[PDB]
RNA sequence: AUGCGA
């Protein structure tokens, strides 16, 4: 992902972050992990379930 | 598609907040680093940056000559024909410049 | 930079308006040949009749609105058939209703042309089978819509090439000094 | 005159506008003559 | 170009607009302080024209990219100006800002609420209020500094309620208000301005009375005496060489206390960047360096003759090493001078040496400034009878582009061309492979590189080039079986490979005939392959639209690249639809000598 | 005037915010959400698919992978809207619009998305579960995802070495597990992210 | 043996070989693939009106356009010459 | 800029420049693996696939009238008249 | 020097040799057929200042 | 048509110094199908036949180590008619540096090259008609040219035409 | 630029 085809051009955010809770980020993880299992980004999303797990209590 | 695209069509870069498409310079990699696009005119000299009033760490990009810099990191790349550039040669050289605009700058 | 702006006028690439209409009518040259040969349209009726088909477009535009201006400028026409004694109540048809949009919209010129061929070819209405001077005179009409320049034609430099082209064919200065003066 | 116009350019800090054809093509740009005259875009499903 | 690699930052307008030197020194990759080229008696002299850090050279990689010279775009060096020369381009601009001020109080001769209504004026035309801009000359009213200010302050509430109003009305915006009429009052504006201020021959803000400027035409600028009635004059009130250095500092003053008309007097639009207006802009205190991708030798054949620009800027490196020495007579002078009054030979070095560095910069820009055939500068580069726009931007050579003497040829359609097996195996279409074409596209590159319906190469849709100008039919044979094959990288998963195929009877090329006269001489073309030709091949009844003749005529085969211009060259340019000229709508295309004599007896009653 | 360039350098060099520790006995909130504007192309091929499109093309190759502009690894990603090329709608249609270049097949959008992002900053005290002992780091590992280590030399010397050995605490017992440290650095510029841990402070 | 090279080998393919497709304008992979540079320079137009005292002229210590990617060579101390004629 | 839809008043027919630029970018997509939404019947030129797809209306492309004013009017293929 | 002149036909000298032009007055003999052999011999020029002319008569 | 092609080692100026590279070879590791054109003294087969790309003579540079050639580089081959060896001017010069090849390049009539008659009535050939397919005369022939009478009237080079019927005349 | 095909 070096171009155009790949890459955005570019990129703003319109407001300042929302510091996401433990709890809508665990809920965000089980949902966007669900959505996605359902190609190397799957082996990342490995990743983000053990970070699920991390974010769950226990490795 | 004759006059450029089957002639001098280039992809070029240009710098979103300088307005130019000849400052922009490939950024020299390291063993770590990879070649970052870095506009010139959009950087400081290390041996400034207010650091008598003054990093956030990776903004800095060095030159062939080892030279650290600040900024740069917003260039990109529009297709033109190559003359184009040929012309910031004698014109930049007469002491005039071309304000390139792109988007959102 | 002079072309034709969608709204018809002659526009530069500038935007700064040369013409509001092209021609003043909005024919195209490479189509003009016959929109003014009435009575060759007629023994050929029913193949262009076949071409240019109106109940299939029919319904994408209106057939009054200029028709019903005609009317009225009809009226002033007739009441008005000295040139500085303007028709300043009724601008011509094609100012006020686009001419792609509404058939009828043509220049008075056309249309008083094409009503004296209906006139003196009223004969030929009385030696016809199925014709009619309103279904002919729609033909007319919608031959002259089909007629138009299209938007963004390059008509400046189409124009500079038909001064240029012919000139290389070329008691006062004449020829090539006189149009260089 | 080529640099007498770059000079009263300059001099004035223009700014092209880039509409001329021939200044279109310096940049290397559609045209907007003709069939640049418009944009086309996709009708595409959201779903 | 290519149709896998799109970009979406297209360029939307132009700005023009002077350097700043310390732009300059921000941006430069180097200073060039070396007059020398090459080092070593061969190597690329360090700090000179051919510094590496300016981009690669001869294997070295670009001092400042470290990268080859088929990938450093090159970078730009400056140099160190020792003093501040005049830019020719704006020499004349300079010199009427010079004559228009006054000498004592370092004002504009012309009255100071006249300049504000001039100003008022130029603002109202950035907007292009044009009826404001004649309304404003009837605000009217020993003549007290309340009253002029009053002026000043009736005219600035004019400005705040026309621009106010303007902007409430949209009849302009913040970016100012543009148009060919507008720029044409504000040029016809400041000429009679240059004519007010041109005019006063003696102060008005300061009634002093200013010595008179002459010039040498363009490397000095004289001062005339006065006349002791205007002298005793001026104190009552109370021809000479000047370097470029004083008029800087004169200029400098004068522009920064009259900013706020110039302000407006150097815009034809507003001036949203608070730009400030400053003399430096005349005058030249560094010189730039030019990538040394745009400075290579000259190689002729063998022989690489040096580049006249290094020659003319080597003599700026040579002249300034001069002027290096006169401040090595300074340095070394030095100790009072008391009396050695020889400095007077060194005096003719610094007069001599300066107005000769300055020719010399004038000569790099303009051949014609300086003092047989001297090398050409850049003025001479970008014009001299048609000029670089000219003669490399409207108009440039093509690539897929063929030249050959046209043969007639009753047999093919009168929409068609004959190509000549010769441009047949030469001329290729980037074609994307697709479900549909994969038959076709394999079979072209079995047959490879050197037969019909063929292709030249291969680009994979990683970016990489594959020629088969000299694969074996083996290799182009397993090529051909993978052709096929499925994405790799998510970087290259959305492309397709593409397939260089010879041109085929489905291709549309547009033809054009020497004195492309009109528009109609030309068409598209649908390509016809002829076998056994050597000539492009023409149907009789285009030659009335080119205006050519089998006499030896040439045309030009242009073979376009893209999609989009198959579908222009086969819907617009075509040549059925060029069968009326646009100058008269009389057919330009129908038969010709033999044929209508074909006619004439073919038709004939007699002919049974 | 010459305060133009130290706003700049203010302005332009600001940072958002500083992520506290939850509690001040979690972890900083380093992760945050923030909704952002991309600018993205669109194949052909997508033509069917462009939410999809969009999401293949660009979102599927940020996720586990560092930002600049964000300032971190981007965490994932919430609510994708492609902004329409045409006013008027009922914030909503069953088919959008959407600009083509003037050159070729491709096209280009607007898109509004809200990412999860981690933002670490410097001196925010994290625990880790420890990778590695060598005689010159301490590798531990931050929510199974950040790669984190902790230099000798940036440990304090009452540190211990039991012996690649085995690390001894301050307190006088080896260390194990888990490890609390404040972040010092990250280390993003190389094909994995690094964060830069000390014992000192 | 020496190495190849000097100046480019094939990123893509481990094959060092490299082609001239003169007609092409392209340097190539002798065995397998791709542009080697798609940029050509050098071979100019009919517009050489001849003013250029083109003073600079080839010697060999500013190197070459390389233009053979064909090497062998050897390290030199600098103009054998002197050393050959003795 | 947006001139709404039941306010637009261009020519109801595609110019032959605009049937020019559709039939290219279409085609271009088609070639670059946009889903065909009519029968192949056969075809390997790209260009006539697309014609076949305007004849049909198929072509899910809109045209934007640009005005020098910048207001633009977006008409689909499958309304203004193609010939 | 006469070997230059005869060269190139940039025949230059301090007097111009009351001629109007210093080029143009060498031709390559052009063997490529006899008659333009024998042509060029049977050759004379105006000169090319008046080929500078812009008039015809 | 012949081309004539100097083939220079004036490699080095200062009037002479080194000079050392000699036609011919001295690694043998040159491909050995440089025989199939070059003699064994490094020029090449008087009568040759030669097609892009082959060497026209082969020497060797001390400085480089290497054999090199210096190569033909045209769209269609010649032969090489003579080669004519150049030591002349010099004062030693053993070293046989200056060398000129003649090329001969045969020019058959083919689609598109002009031919006129004496009466500047110019015309390419547009095809090689078969002779079956040209008209044949009630005395056996068939013509060697055929010109399009539609030319005459503008022209009016009846001139031609009076030729004509003189040559049918002188040849009867 | 000089001569020349178109
Ligand atoms: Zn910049
Ligand atoms: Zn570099
Ligand atoms: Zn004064």
């Amino acid at each position: 992902t070096a171009t155009t085809l790949n890459t955005p051009v570019v990129i703003h955010a319109t407001q300042l972050p929302q510091h996401v809770s433990t709890d809508e980020v665990l809920q965000f993880l089980e949902s966007f992990i669900d959505e996605k299992e359902n190609t190397n980004l799957s082996s990342s999303i490995s990743q983000l379930k053990r970070i699920q797990r991390d974010f769950k209590g226990l490795p | 598609d004759r006059l450029l695209n089957s002639s001098d069509y280039t992809q070029a870069s240009v710098c979103r907040e300088c307005g130019s498409i000849l400052t922009t310079q490939q950024s020299v990699p390291r063993i770590g680093s990879i070649s970052t696009v870095c506009c010139r005119r959009c950087s400081m000299r290390f041996e400034d940056a207010k650091k008598l009033l003054t990093e956030d760490g990776e903004k800095i990009f060095i030159d062939d000559s080892q030279i650290w810099e600040d900024g740069q990191g917003n260039k990109f790349v529009g297709g033109n024909e190559t003359t184009t550039v040929a012309i910031p040669f004698v014109l930049k050289y007469l002491d005039s410049e071309l304000s390139a605009m792109g988007i959102r700058l | 930079g002079v072309h034709v702006s969608y709204d018809n006028s002659i526009r530069d690439a500038d935007g700064t308006l040369v013409q509001f209409m092209y021609g003043g009518d909005a024919i195209d040259i490479t189509k003009e040949s016959h929109m003014t040969q009435f009575e060759f349209c007629l023994d050929n009726y029913y193949a262009l009749l076949k071409k240019y088909n109106p109940s299939a477009l029919i319904e994408h535009l209106d057939v009054e609105s200029a028709l019903k201006y005609s009317k009225k400028t009809l009226k002033y026409r007739k009441k008005h058939s000295p040139h500085y004694k303007q028709s300043v109540k009724y601008d011509p048809v094609l100012a006020k209703y686009n001419p792609a949009k509404y058939l009828g919209s043509v220049s008075e010129n056309f249309q008083d042309k094409l009503e004296s061929f209906l006139d003196k070819n009223s004969k030929l209405f009385k030696s016809s089978d199925g014709v009619n001077e309103k279904k002919f005179r729609a033909l007319m009409q919608l031959k002259y819509m089909r007629s138009l320049i299209n938007p963004g034609e390059a008509v400046g430099i189409i124009a500079s090439q038909s001064v240029g082209e012919p000139s290389t064919q070329m008691n006062v200065t004449l020829g090539i000094p006189r149009l260089r003066e | 005159t080529t640099c007498q116009f770059l000079t009263k350019a300059v001099l004035d800090n223009e700014r092209e506008q880039l509409d001329s054809p021939s200044a279109r093509i310096v940049v290397g740009k559609l045209n907007n003559v003709g069939t640049g005259s418009f944009d086309v875009l996709a009708k595409v499903p959201n779903a | 170009m290519d149709i896998s690699k799109p970009v979406g930052s297209e360029i939307t307008s132009v700005d023009f607009g002077i350097l700043t030197a310390k732009e300059i020194r921000n941006l430069s990759a180097k200073q060039i302080t070396n007059p020398t080229v090459l080092d070593n008696l061969g190597h690329p002299v360090s700090g000179g024209l051919y510094d590496l850090a300016l981009g690669a050279f001869l294997r070295n990689l670009c001092s400042t990219c470290g990268l080859d010279e088929k990938f450093c775009p090159g970078h730009q060096g400056h140099i160190e100006l020792p003093v501040p020369c005049y830019n020719p381009l704006f020499f004349n601009q300079l010199y009427i800002y010079l004559r228009a001020s006054c000498l004592f109080c370092h004002h504009f001769r012309l009255k100071s609420v006249e300049v504000h209504r001039y100003a008022c004026k130029l603002r109202l035309l950035q907007y292009g209020l044009i009826d404001e801009s004649y309304k404003l000359d009837e605000i009217t009213l020993d003549i007290s500094s309340t009253l002029l200010n009053e002026l000043k302050s009736k005219r600035s509430e004019y400005v705040d309620m026309a621009i106010a109003k303007a902007l409430s009305d949209g009849r302009t915006t913040e970016r100012g208000s543009f148009t060919a009429t507008v720029n044409d009052e504000r040029k016809k504006l400041v000429h009679e301005f240059h004519k007010k201020l041109l005019s006063r021959g003696k102060c008005d803000n300061c009634g002093m009375f200013s010595p008179k400027f002459r010039k040498d035409g363009f490397t000095k600028i004289f001062e005339t005496a006065l006349n002791e009635k205007q002298i005793t004059n001026n104190r009552v009130k109370g021809s000479t060489y000047i370097l470029s250095t004083e008029v800087k500092n004169i200029l400098d003053t004068v522009f920064r206390k009259e900013q706020c008309v110039l302000q407006y007097v150097f815009h034809s639009r507003p001036n949203l960047s608070r730009k400030l207006v400053k003399a430096d802009s005349f005058f030249m205190d560094v010189l730039v360096v030019p990538p040394t991708r745009f400075r290579l030798p000259s190689k002729l054949g063998e022989e690489v003759h040096e580049n006249s620009q290094n020659q003319l800027l080597s003599k700026v490196l040579t002249t300034s090493l001069l002027i290096r020495d006169l401040n090595d007579d300074l340095s070394k002078l030095q100790k009072d001078k008391v009396s050695l009054e020889d400095r007077r030979v060194i005096f003719s070095r610094l007069m001599n040496a300066f107005v000769t560095i300055q020719n010399d910069v004038n000569a790099f820009i303009d051949s014609t400034k300086a003092q047989k055939v001297p090398i050409p500068g850049v003025k001479q580069a970008l014009e001299k009878k048609e000029g670089l726009f000219r003669k490399h931007m409207m108009g440039k050579r093509v690539n897929y582009a063929a030249r050959s003497v046209i043969s007639p040829d009753p047999n093919i359609e009168t929409n068609e061309i004959g190509v000549p097996p010769v441009f047949a195996v030469k001329l290729t279409y980037p074609e994307p492979v697709t479900a549909y074409n994969i038959a076709e596209l394999r079979q072209a590159v079995i047959n490879g590189p050197d037969k019909w319906p063929g292709a030249t190469q291969i680009q994979n849709e990683d970016g990489s080039l594959v020629s088969l100008i000299g694969m074996s039919v083996e290799q182009r044979k397993a090529l051909a079986n993978q052709l096929l094959t499925p994405s790799s990288n998510v970087s290259t998963h959305t492309l397709n490979k593409k397939v260089y195929r010879h041109i085929k009877n489905r291709d549309v090329v547009l033809m054009n005939r020497q004195p492309t006269l009109h528009k109609a001489s030309m068409m598209g073309h649908k390509v016809r392959v002829l076998p056994n030709e050597k000539t492009l091949r023409l149907h009789y009844a285009n030659t009335g639209a080119y205006n050519a003749d089998f006499d030896g005529d040439e045309m030009n085969m242009h073979f376009p690249q893209n999609e989009n211009a198959r579908a222009e060259a086969l819907n617009l340019a075509n040549t059925d639809s060029q069968y009326l000229t646009p100058t008269s709508g009389s057919p330009v295309r129908g038969l010709i000598q033999d044929h209508i004599s074909a006619g004439v007896w073919l038709t004939s009653k007699d002919s049974f | 005037n010459e305060n133009r360039e130290t706003a700049r350098f203010i302005k332009k060099h600001k940072k958002q915010v500083t992520n506290p520790i939850d509690e001040k006995n979690g972890t900083s909130n380093c992760i945050v959400r923030v909704p952002i504007a991309l600018y993205v192309s669109l194949a052909p091929m997508y033509l069917e698919n462009p939410l999809q499109g969009v999401m293949k093309q660009h979102l599927n190759p940020l996720v586990m992978k560092y930002n600049n502009k964000v300032g971190g690894v981007v965490l994932g990603y919430e609510g994708l809207k492609i902004l329409d090329a045409d006013p008027l709608s009922k914030e909503d249609t069953s088919e959008k619009l959407i600009k083509i270049t003037p050159d070729t097949p491709f096209g280009f959008t607007w898109c509004h998305v809200n990412l999860y992002v981690w933002q670490p900053q410097v001196g925010d005290v994290l625990e880790g579960y420890i990778f590695i002992q060598s005689a010159s780091h301490i590798g531990l590992l931050i929510h199974d995802a950040f790669n984190a280590s902790i230099k000798k030399n940036n440990i304090p010397v009452d540190w211990t070495f039991v012996h690649l050995g085995h690390w001894v605490d301050s307190n006088g017992e080896p260390i194990d597990g888990k490890l609390r440290f404040t972040v010092r650095n990250v280390h993003t510029t190389g094909r994995v992210v690094s964060v830069d841990g000390t014992l000192i402070s | 043996m020496s190495t190849f090279i000097r100046g480019p080998i094939c990123g893509t393919d481990n094959c060092p070989s490299r082609l001239w497709r003169i007609i092409d304008g392209r340097r190539t992979c002798q065995y397998g693939h791709v542009m080697e540079g798609d940029v050509e320079f050098n071979d100019d137009e009919d517009d050489l009106n001849g003013l250029g005292a083109g003073v600079i002229t080839r010697r060999l210590n500013l190197t070459t356009n390389a233009t053979g990617s064909f090497q062998s060579s050897q390290l030199t101390n600098s103009q054998l010459l002197q050393q050959q004629q003795r | 800029k947006a001139i709404p839809k039941d306010q637009r008043a261009t020519t109801p027919y595609m110019t032959k420049y605009e049937r020019a630029r559709i039939l290219g970018t279409r085609a271009l997509q088609i070639s670059m693996n946009a889903p065909v939404f009519v029968d192949l019947e056969g075809e390997t030129d790209p260009l006539r696939i697309a014609m076949k797809e305007l004849a049909e209306k198929k072509i899910p492309l809109v045209i934007r009238r640009y005005l020098p004013d910048g207001s633009f009017e977006d008409w689909s293929v499958e309304e203004l008249i193609v010939d | 020097k006469m070997q230059y002149f005869l060269s190139t036909g940039n025949l230059v000298s301090q007097s111009g040799l009351d001629l109007q032009q210093v080029s143009g007055y060498t031709v390559v003999a052009e063997k490529i057929n006899f008659y333009r052999f024998i042509s060029h011999f049977r050759m004379v020029h105006r000169g090319s200042f008046f080929a500078q002319l812009k008039t015809t008569t | 048509m012949y081309k004539t092609e100097k083939v220079d080692l004036a490699l080095n100026r200062n009037r002479g110094d080194p000079i050392t590279q000699h036609f011919g070879f001295g690694n043998d590791e040159w491909p050995k199908e440089w025989l199939e054109k070059l003699d064994e003294d490094g020029l090449p087969y008087i009568g040759t036949y030669v097609e892009e790309g082959d060497p026209i003579c082969a020497y060797f540079d001390d400085t480089l180590n290497k054999t090199k050639i210096k190569t033909y580089h045209s769209s269609e081959p010649a032969y090489i008619e003579e080669v004519n060896l150049i030591g002349d001017e010099s004062n030693k010069f053993q070293e046989l540096q200056t060398v000129s090849i003649k090329y001969r390049i045969r020019r058959t009539p083919q689609i598109g090259d002009k031919f006129s008659s004496r009466h500047g009535q110019k015309g390419v050939c547009s095809r090689k008609w078969p002779t079956i397919d040209m008209p044949f005369s009630e005395t056996g022939i068939q013509p060697d040219i055929i010109i399009n009478p539609h030319a005459f009237p503008s022209r009016m080079t009846i001139g031609m035409f009076v030729e004509s019927l003189a040559g049918k005349a002188g040849a009867l």
